[PDB]
């Protein structure tokens, strides 16, 4: 099990986890706040 | 007395406890270096002791007008408010004063007691004393600056900053006094809370 | 104006100027400054056409003004008496304000 | 010392008239380039000093001011007034040429001393009263042209701001308008407006 | 009227846009049964137009002669949400990631293999870290103030 989170620690897979996170949230937030070119809460 | 934030989490290394109100929260290693210390106990010194006079001067004077002793108007409200001055004279005098007072109380923080003596009348000097409790004339009482003293003082300091965030952020988002939002939240609290607010 | 007038006027006081008041100060600037090439002169460098004119350059002058400041300081008179002419002639530039 | 607290630059020991340790930016490191400042701060505090009443002065007597005194030669075939009455001979061409002809030689013969003393503080004719022979009149006397003199710097830096605030008018005018309700017109209606 | 620009809310040319883009969509639209899903899927595009369009004639967005906005960088309080917010929303974040990355870094910096920490990321170590960037302003500002934040060589 530590050989396998070793693997899991391991650039490719953990730049795959985080990116594909990121790109979830940044998909979700653009489906929840669409067409923003502006700032405009302030 | 020093107690601990999180119960699990042990405590930093630079924070063994000779300061004040030493409760071992610093997670983000912000402290670490002894002069960032030394710079962020005067930050929190000052930044609490003007929140503590920001909250009561947003909170008890709507208190008071809720209640309809004085008509004072709101916080947010006060800035358009008729005075002897327009604003502009108040902040460029306010900017001269506190220019002047405050770069006294940076003397004090980069050596202390080294602007301990009055300019004008060289007879008057204030006693020696820890940097951040400038005894003598600004303690009027004698009021004994205890531990004790220093960690209420502390503690009232970050409860204050705390209101004060509140203070904005509930008038960012629902644009009204924070004592109206607990009226409103003391008229029927389930239906009256952050979530039905967005 | 009378171009004659204002050319002798400008081109008198300029020369006063360069003989007794900005004579001195001249004379030790140009004796800082003289032009040389690797660490010497561009004439002793092998430069047969760089000699200064020792002949030309003296004078029985007092102070020692010959006849090249005499030229530079009749241009300087020269040059500000006919701006002080093109100027006066037009009646306008910057004169709305 | 000008700042409390403060220490001291290494440049400057107290020992000048004046010399109270500001220099922040450390401009008089070299001794001969602060002794080139001593005298060029000098100077420009004498002129302004000649400037603060040649600027008040005139505007309180009903002349116009320091800004108006300058507008004929702005206009074409302009003549210049002195005490109401204007002078036949000033002209732009001619005032400028005698400006020219005699700011020189007066600026030429300072610069032929080589006391820095003497460049400072001359003496001779230029001290006809005898103030300068006691010596420590003559600290004091220092000491008092420097403060002095930095207060009418200080004072000019005001003169081209407030011109600068409020165009064409005088700073005698600025001071009736201060004077006549303080805590509306200021220096905050133009910092904000 | 910042640069000659008219407001998208009293644009004509924004309004002929978004008629064109309704036209289009409605000829796609007739080509389907409203009670099937590529009907549906036309008529959400369409409500989400209409919303993008107002939303941007509300925004307080500067439209050009050829009816689309045109951001003002300049710094005019007016348009702050269009650069200056965003762009310190940014420089938070990117700030963030830099500290961050500095910081884990640093933390590595004095091991017997600090490459086999590169290639293989201790995700204690980082997870850890990962919240330092959140003050990342004043941790960079004090370290600047302590010459901690430059290497001398
Ligand atoms: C402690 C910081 C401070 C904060 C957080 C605010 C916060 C606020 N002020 Mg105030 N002010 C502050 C200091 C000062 N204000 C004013 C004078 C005013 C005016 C004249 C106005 C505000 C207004 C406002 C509001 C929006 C800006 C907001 C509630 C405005 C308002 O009431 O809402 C639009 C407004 O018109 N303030 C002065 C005197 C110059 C201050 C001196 O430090
Ligand atoms: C040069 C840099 C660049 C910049 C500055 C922008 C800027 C922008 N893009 Mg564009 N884009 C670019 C390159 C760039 N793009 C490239 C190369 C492509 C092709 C791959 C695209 C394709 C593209 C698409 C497909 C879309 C955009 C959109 C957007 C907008 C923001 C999206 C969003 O809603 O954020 C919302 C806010 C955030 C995600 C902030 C997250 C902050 C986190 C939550 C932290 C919060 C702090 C605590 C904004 C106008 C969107 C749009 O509608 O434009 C009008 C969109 O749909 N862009
Ligand atoms: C106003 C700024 C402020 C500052 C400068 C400090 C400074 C300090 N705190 Mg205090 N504190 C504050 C507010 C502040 N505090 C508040 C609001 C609370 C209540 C939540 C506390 C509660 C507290 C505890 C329980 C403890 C400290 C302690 C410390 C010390 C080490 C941590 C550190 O230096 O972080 C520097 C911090 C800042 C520069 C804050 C900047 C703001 C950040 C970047 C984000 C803004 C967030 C906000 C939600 C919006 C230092 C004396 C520790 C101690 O040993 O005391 C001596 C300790 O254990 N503090
Ligand atoms: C210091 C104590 C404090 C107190 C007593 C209150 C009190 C109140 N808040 Mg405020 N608030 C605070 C700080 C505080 N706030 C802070 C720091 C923030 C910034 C996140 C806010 C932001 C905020 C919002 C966005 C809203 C309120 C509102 C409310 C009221 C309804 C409850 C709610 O919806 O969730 C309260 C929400 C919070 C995030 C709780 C913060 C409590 C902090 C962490 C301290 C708790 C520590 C200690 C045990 C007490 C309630 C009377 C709501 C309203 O408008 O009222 C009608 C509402 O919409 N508050
Ligand atoms: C520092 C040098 C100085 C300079 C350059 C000026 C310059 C000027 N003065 Mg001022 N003045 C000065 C000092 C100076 N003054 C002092 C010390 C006093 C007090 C005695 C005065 C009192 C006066 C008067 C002037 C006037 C003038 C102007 C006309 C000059 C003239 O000769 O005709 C000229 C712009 C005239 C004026 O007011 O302009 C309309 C006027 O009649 N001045
Ligand atoms: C040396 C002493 C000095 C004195 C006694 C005055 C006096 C005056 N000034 Mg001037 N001024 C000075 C120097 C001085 N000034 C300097 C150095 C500057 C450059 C920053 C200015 C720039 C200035 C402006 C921009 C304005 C005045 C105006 C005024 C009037 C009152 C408002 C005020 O002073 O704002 C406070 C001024 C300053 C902070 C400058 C420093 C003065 C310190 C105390 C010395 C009053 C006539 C106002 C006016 O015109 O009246 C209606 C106004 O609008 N002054
Ligand atoms: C079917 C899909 C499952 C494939 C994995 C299961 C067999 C692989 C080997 C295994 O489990 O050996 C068992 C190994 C290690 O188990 C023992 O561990 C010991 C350490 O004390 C020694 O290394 C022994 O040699 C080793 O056999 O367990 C793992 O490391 C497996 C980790 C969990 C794997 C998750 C599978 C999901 C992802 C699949 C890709
Ligand atoms: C904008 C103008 C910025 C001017 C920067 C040039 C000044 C010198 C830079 C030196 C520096 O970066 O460090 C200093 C700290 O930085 C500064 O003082 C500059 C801060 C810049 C940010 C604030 C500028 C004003 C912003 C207004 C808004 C001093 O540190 P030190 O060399 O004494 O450190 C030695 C160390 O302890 C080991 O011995
Ligand atoms: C410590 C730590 C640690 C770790 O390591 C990390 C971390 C976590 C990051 C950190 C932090 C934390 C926190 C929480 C903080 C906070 C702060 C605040 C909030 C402040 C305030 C602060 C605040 C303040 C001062 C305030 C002030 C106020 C005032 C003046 C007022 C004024 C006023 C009044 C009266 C009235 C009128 O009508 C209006 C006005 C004019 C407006
Ligand atoms: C050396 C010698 C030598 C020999 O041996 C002998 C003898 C001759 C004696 C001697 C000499 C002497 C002399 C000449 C002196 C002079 C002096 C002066 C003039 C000063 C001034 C001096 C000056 C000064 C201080 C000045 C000051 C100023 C001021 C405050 C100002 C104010 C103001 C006002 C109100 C108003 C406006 O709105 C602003 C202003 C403008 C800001
Ligand atoms: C002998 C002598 C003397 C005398 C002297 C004299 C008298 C001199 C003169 C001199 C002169 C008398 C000089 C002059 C010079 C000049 C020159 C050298 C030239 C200039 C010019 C130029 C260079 C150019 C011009 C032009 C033209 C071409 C046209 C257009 C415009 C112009 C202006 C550009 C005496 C008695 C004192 C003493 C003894 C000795």
């Amino acid at each position: 099990m530590r050989d396998f989170k070793t693997y899991l620690s391991v650039a490719p897979v953990l730049s795959t986890l985080w990116f594909g996170s990121l790109a979830g949230l940044l998909i979700e937030i653009n489906r929840f706040f669409p067409d923003a070119l502006t700032f405009p809460f302030f | 007395k020093k107690g601990e934030w999180l119960p699990g989490l042990a405590s930093p290394g630079y924070l063994t406890g000779s300061l004040p109100g030493d409760n071992g929260f610093d997670p983000l290693a912000l402290a670490e270096d002894p002069e960032n210390l030394r710079w962020f106990v005067q930050a929190e010194l000052v930044n609490g002791r003007w929140a503590m006079l920001g909250v009561a001067g947003m909170l008890l004077p709507e208190v008071f007008t809720s209640i309809g002793i004085i008509d004072v108007p709101k916080w947010y409200d006060a800035g358009k408010s008729e005075y002897f001055a327009s604003s502009s004279t108040l902040f460029v005098i306010e900017f001269i004063l506190f220019h002047y007072v405050e770069i006294r109380r940076w003397q004090d923080i980069k050596n202390p007691g080294c602007v301990n003596q009055d300019p004008i009348f060289k007879q008057y000097s204030l006693p020696p004393n820890e940097c951040g409790y400038p005894g003598g004339i600004f303690n009027p009482l004698n009021f004994a600056p205890t531990t004790e003293a220093k960690e209420k003082e502390l503690a009232n300091g970050r409860l204050a900053m705390l209101a004060f965030l509140g203070f904005i952020v509930q008038h960012n988002v629902t644009g009204k006094g924070p004592f109206d939002n607990l009226q409103q939240h003391l008229s029927d609290p389930w239906h009256n809370t952050i979530i039905q607010t967005f | 104006l009378s171009p004659s007038l204002v050319i002798s006027l400008s081109t008198g006081l300029s020369l006063f100027l360069g003989r007794f008041v900005f004579f001195n100060f001249q004379r030790e600037n140009m004796a800082k400054q003289v032009p040389e090439q690797n660490g010497m002169s561009h004439f002793e460098a092998g430069d047969t056409r760089a000699k200064e004119y020792v002949s030309l350059l003296k004078s029985n002058d007092p102070v020692g003004f010959n006849i090249v400041d005499v030229l530079a300081w009749g241009s300087i008179g020269h040059i500000v008496a006919y701006y002080i002419l093109a100027t006066a002639s037009n009646g306008y530039d910057p004169s709305f304000f | 010392e000008w700042m409390p607290g403060q220490p001291r630059p290494a440049h400057l020991d107290g020992s000048a008239p004046g010399d109270f340790g500001f220099d922040p930016l450390g401009l008089g490191e070299v001794p001969e380039n602060l002794e080139r400042f001593k005298e060029s701060e000098l100077i420009h505090c004498r002129w302004a000093m000649l400037a603060v009443p040649g600027i008040l002065v005139p505007e309180a007597l009903g002349l116009g001011n320091w800004v108006k005194a300058q507008e004929w030669a702005a206009l074409p075939g302009g003549q210049a007034t002195y005490l109401g009455n204007p002078v036949p001979w000033g002209n732009l061409p001619t005032i400028l040429a005698i400006e020219f002809l005699a700011i020189a030689f007066v600026e030429h013969q300072r610069s032929m001393e080589k006391d820095s003393e003497k460049k400072k503080y001359p003496g001779g004719a230029f001290d006809p009263l005898g103030y300068s022979k006691d010596p420590k009149k003559f600290e004091e006397l220092k000491l008092k042209e420097i403060k002095n003199g930095r207060l009418a710097l200080l004072a000019f830096v005001g003169f081209c701001i407030q011109q600068s605030a409020y165009p064409g008018t005088g700073p005698l005018e600025n001071l009736a308008t201060h004077l006549a309700d303080p805590w509306h017109n200021n220096i905050g209606d133009i910092v904000i407006p | 009227d910042i640069a000659g620009l008219t407001p998208c809310k009293e644009s004509k040319q924004f309004a002929k846009r978004e008629k064109q883009a309704l036209k289009k969509l409605q000829a796609s639209l007739k080509l389907y049964a409203d009670d099937s899903a590529p009907a549906l899927a036309i008529k959400a595009t369409m409500e989400k137009t209409k919303k993008r369009f107002d939303n941007y004639g509300k925004y307080g967005l500067l439209c050009g002669s050829d009816g689309l906005p045109h951001l003002i960088v300049s710094g005019d309080q007016r348009h702050w949400g269009e650069f200056i917010t965003p762009g310190i929303l940014f420089l938070y974040i990117a700030g963030w990631i830099g500290w961050v990355g500095r910081s884990y870094l640093i933390a590595i910096r004095d091991e017997k293999k600090p490459t086999q920490k590169e290639i293989i990321i201790d995700v204690p170590l980082a997870s850890s870290l990962l919240f330092r960037g959140f003050s990342w302003p004043v941790a960079a500002y004090r370290e600047l103030l302590n010459g901690e934040l430059v290497d001398n060589n």
